[PDB]
């Protein structure tokens, strides 16, 4: 959470980065999300939210893999797929 | 770090059937290696449960087996799975060696050779196996065969009586065979691992004989599940026998105890030695017959020295492909003759089949190979 | 001297795997039961009474 | 012709956002926007409905083997929710 | 050039089509058994040949697994079958034999 | 001679009936995993 | 209203815990019901049993 707060605040530094956030956000969120609001969103998050949210998107989900280069040892898609769940859990 | 790779034990297991790279290419003819493995353990496993009830001693031998079949809770399925698994162990052994020649696998000298050692040992084992119940076939089967060493010049006599423990088959011979039938499958099991060790040195051959390095897949998923399905099929077959046709492949007269006085004009070793049986007696010679019987199997170790073709698999070799099937059918012939009495048609035809066998493997296939080279401009 | 594992995080790690460790004992009990045809426990299950009238 | 038609198709006011950050006053910006931008959607289109159809995701894999490259790049992903989902945080 | 030379050629074209590798897109040389000499010649191929050989064999191993073959119009037409490995194989054999010959004196 | 005779065949029925569910299933399982390989697409893209 | 298979996945197949729990719970009931129906099928096609033979000897 702290990393993300740092990132956010740090990223919004100077005319350009800000201007770009305005214009782009208007496109995407319809409005401009005031720093404070992001800070509130981040604060809400804690371990449980992470586990629940991570599981929702990553747990036992099908990956899209892209490879390039000396990839002979890149694991087979089945194998990568199997790595998206744990037999302990 | 992944413990599945650095732990002294798992390494072996990772290398055996998890990370080992295999041809994306192999087909059903490659399953008989797992099947032989399965066979070996299941054989060891039922075999052991029979030993907790079996005996030895010529007096009780037959009695104990029936005891098992009738009295021992479930002793029957165990007994019959053992006896039927034994046949299956030959069907696979046979198929394995088959797959091998066709596809040129024998080019892995050490591996092939260990496999020949694996063949003689399970043969030697299964032989001793059927002497155990002490039936009619068991007694003269144990007699007709063993004797053969009496054809060996100068010392034949000595050895056959040394392996006997007397002057004929009795007391000393049943206990002996039981013990040997017990220790062999363990020794085989070791040899198997060395067989498999040398195999991992090159990885597996494939239907094209080309070289799959350019397209390997992980044993993980792929060949583990294609081995499971496969094993299920082997179970279907083994169970079909045991549960529907228990004595279909079994000589009905190994029932009725022994009797050094009798000998029932018929008598042949278990089906899987018929082709060999046919060869031996298709020769009017004590020395020649047994000499020819030996060559009949020890010729496998000769095959690689007569590879003549510039291609490895027979996948693209019609000429040899024909001589291969002629070999199989001809072996099916020898099996059939072996199963018949030494009389009119049966003699001369089994005599022709023998010559064919040796002439085919020793002259025909090697020539078919060279002609194919010449046809391709190689 | 298992004191290395005494702290807030360990307490959270422990708690996270409570449902798993629980359900994993449910698997083993039922598993032991079903495998040995536990006369005692099974009699209670509605169906599965292959030893009644 | 391919270009101008994409231009007119897509460069329409309700899809543009004049953005700015720094030493300005919002009124001055509005004035300008109204002075130099007035007359872009003096024509709200008949039946040109620039609507984005959702995009299917596919658990799939692309491997461009090339043992001539010194190092391999791999990129693995799972389907994300999208700009507006609160799960992002 | 003979009427019968076309016959030998005809027996050869016949075997070729029978041998069948062409249905898998292979070339005669793509199917040689790999031995030391053959391995060394594989080593001596220029990039493009080597790369093409790899792609071929991959395409076959792939087919072989699906147990399919190529559409007929894409099979390797005998006579369009390039003997790309023979010259190297032949040269590798020559030098081995020179060695073998030197070892006798 | 064969007391086990009837049980033998009773089991034999189950053996057929069991394999009748298993063979197809353990086969559909192997398909799943090999399907990645079976529909895989190759492209060869050499330089120039 | 989703799907049977969907709802089935969420509540029991997702976690390897419940997944395994489901099969041990599902094997117990299967062994019972398959042994009933099976033997029944085995009897229905027979009837020279020792079952229908008993009715005759409840005495001694
Ligand atoms: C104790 C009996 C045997 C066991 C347990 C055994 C086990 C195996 C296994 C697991 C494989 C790899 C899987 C496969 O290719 O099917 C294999 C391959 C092979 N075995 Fe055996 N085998 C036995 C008897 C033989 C025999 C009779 C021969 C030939 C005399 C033999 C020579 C080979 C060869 C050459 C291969 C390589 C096959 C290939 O690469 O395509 N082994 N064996
Ligand atoms: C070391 C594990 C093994 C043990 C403990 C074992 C022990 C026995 C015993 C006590 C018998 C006599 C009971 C009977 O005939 O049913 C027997 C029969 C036999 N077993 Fe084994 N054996 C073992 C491995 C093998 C192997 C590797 C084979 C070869 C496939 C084999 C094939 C036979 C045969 C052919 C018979 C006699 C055939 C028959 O039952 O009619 N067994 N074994
Ligand atoms: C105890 C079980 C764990 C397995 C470890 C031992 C067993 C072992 O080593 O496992 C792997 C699975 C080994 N190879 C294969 O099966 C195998 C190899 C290529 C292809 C296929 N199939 C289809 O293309 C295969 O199936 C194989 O099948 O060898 C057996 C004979 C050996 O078995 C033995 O040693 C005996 C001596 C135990």
């Amino acid at each position: 959470k702290n990393l993300l707060r740092n990132a956010l605040v740090s990223h919004l530094d100077g005319t350009t980065p800000v201007c770009e956030d305005i214009g782009r956000s208007l496109l995407t969120y319809g409005r401009r999300i005031p720093l404070a609001e992001w800070e509130s969103r981040i604060a809400e998050v804690d371990a449980r939210v992470v586990r629940e949210v991570c599981s929702k998107y990553f747990y036992d989900q099908c990956p899209a893999v892209a490879g390039f280069g000396p990839i002979e040892q890149l694991p087979d898609y089945n194998r990568i797929r199997s790595g998206m769940f744990w037999l302990r859990f | 770090t992944n413990i599945r790779k650095s732990h002294p034990l798992m390494k072996i297991v990772n290398n055996a059937f998890i990370d080992l790279p295999a041809p994306s290419n192999i087909s059903s003819w490659w399953n008989f290696g797992s099947l032989l493995g399965i066979c070996l353990i299941l054989q060891i496993l039922t075999g052991l449960f029979l030993a907790m009830h079996y005996t030895s001693d010529t007096t009780t031998a037959f009695s104990s087996v029936t005891h098992i079949c009738r009295d021992v809770n479930y002793g029957w399925i165990i007994r019959y799975m053992h006896a039927n698994g034994a046949s299956m162990f030959f069907i696979c052994l046979y198929m394995h060696v088959g797959r091998g020649l066709y596809y040129g696998s024998y080019t892995f000298l050490e591996t092939w050779n260990i496999g020949v050692i694996l063949l003689l040992t399970v043969m030697a084992t299964a032989f001793m196996g059927y002497v155990l119940p002490w039936g009619q076939m068991s007694f003269w089967g144990a007699t007709v065969i063993t004797n053969l060493l009496s054809a060996i010049p100068y010392i034949g006599t000595n050895l056959v009586e040394w392996i006997w423990g007397g002057f004929s088959v009795d007391k000393a011979t049943l206990t002996r065979f039981f013990a040997f039938h017990f220790i062999l499958p363990f020794i085989i099991m070791a040899i198997a691992m060395v067989h498999l060790l040398f195999l991992h040195e090159t990885g597996s051959n494939n239907p094209t004989g080309i070289s799959s390095d350019v397209d390997k897949i992980p044993f993980h998923p792929y060949y583990t599940i294609k081995d499971i399905l496969g094993a299920l099929l082997l179970i279907l077959a083994l169970m079909l026998l045991v549960l529907f046709a228990p004595d279909l492949l079994g000589d009905p007269d190994n029932y009725t105890p022994a009797n050094p006085l009798n000998t029932p004009p018929h008598i042949k070793p278990e089906w899987y030695f018929l082709f060999a049986y046919a060869i031996l007696r298709s020769i009017p010679n004590k020395l020649g017959g047994v000499l020819a019987l030996a060559f009949s199997i020890l010729i496998l170790a000769l095959i690689p020295l007569l590879h003549t073709s510039k291609q490895r698999s027979m996948m693209f070799r019609p000429l040899s492909q024909c001589l291969f099937w002629a070999l199989v059918a001809d072996l099916l012939t020898l099996t059939w003759i072996g199963g018949q009495p030494v009389e009119h048609p049966y003699i001369t035809i089994g005599q022709l089949a023998s010559v064919l066998y040796f002439l085919l493997i020793l002259v025909l296939m090697p020539t078919a190979g060279t002609i194919e080279n010449k046809l391709l401009k190689w | 001297m298992l004191t290395r594992f005494l702290g807030p995080r360990y307490r959270q790690l422990a708690r996270n795997w409570v449902p798993t460790a629980q359900l994993w004992g449910a698997v083993g009990a039922v598993g032991l039961v079903w495998a040995t045809d536990w006369r005692l426990i099974l009699d209670w299950v509605p169906y599965i009474n292959g030893k009644f009238k | 012709a391919d270009l101008t038609e994409y231009l007119s198709r897509h460069y329409k006011a309700p899809r543009m956002v004049l953005a700015a950050a720094g030493g300005l006053e919002h009124r001055q910006l509005l004035d300008l926007a109204q002075k130099h931008f007035s007359g872009l959607s003096g024509t709200y289109d008949e039946d040109a409905v620039p609507t984005l159809s959702p995009c299917r995701f596919t658990g799939s894999q692309i491997c461009h083997r090339e043992d001539g490259l010194p190092l391999a790049h791999v990129a693995i992903a799972v389907e994300g929710p999208g700009w507006a989902h609160p799960d992002n945080v | 050039v003979s009427a019968s030379s076309r016959w030998l050629e005809g027996i050869r074209k016949w075997y070729y089509n029978a041998a069948g590798f062409n249905k898998l897109g292979l070339m005669r040389d793509d199917t040689i058994h790999e031995n030391d000499d053959v391995k060394e010649a594989i080593r001596r191929l220029p990039e493009n040949l080597y790369d093409d050989r790899v792609f071929r064999i991959k395409r076959a191993l792939d087919l072989s697994m699906r147990q399919q073959i190529l559409p007929k119009e894409q099979w390797t037409k005998y006579e369009e079958d390039k003997s790309y490995l023979e010259p190297y194989l032949k040269e590798v054999i020559r030098e081995r034999k020179e060695r073998e010959e030197w070892a006798k004196k | 001679a064969e007391p086990e005779h009837d049980h033998r065949k009773r089991m034999g029925l189950k053996m057929l009936l069991m394999m009748g569910l298993l063979l197809p299933l353990v086969y559909a399982m192997k398909r799943h995993k090999w399907s990645v390989l079976k529909s895989r697409k190759l492209a060869y893209r050499p330089p120039k | 209203a989703p799907t049977l298979t969907a709802r089935l996945y969420s509540l029991l197949f997702r976690r390897t815990s419940t997944f395994a729990l489901t099969i041990v719970v599902g094997a117990l009931f299967f062994e019972r019901a398959f042994d009933q129906g099976a033997d029944a099928i085995y009897e229905h096609i027979n009837e020279g049993k020792l079952w229908k033979h008993i009715k005759h000897k409840y005495e001694n």
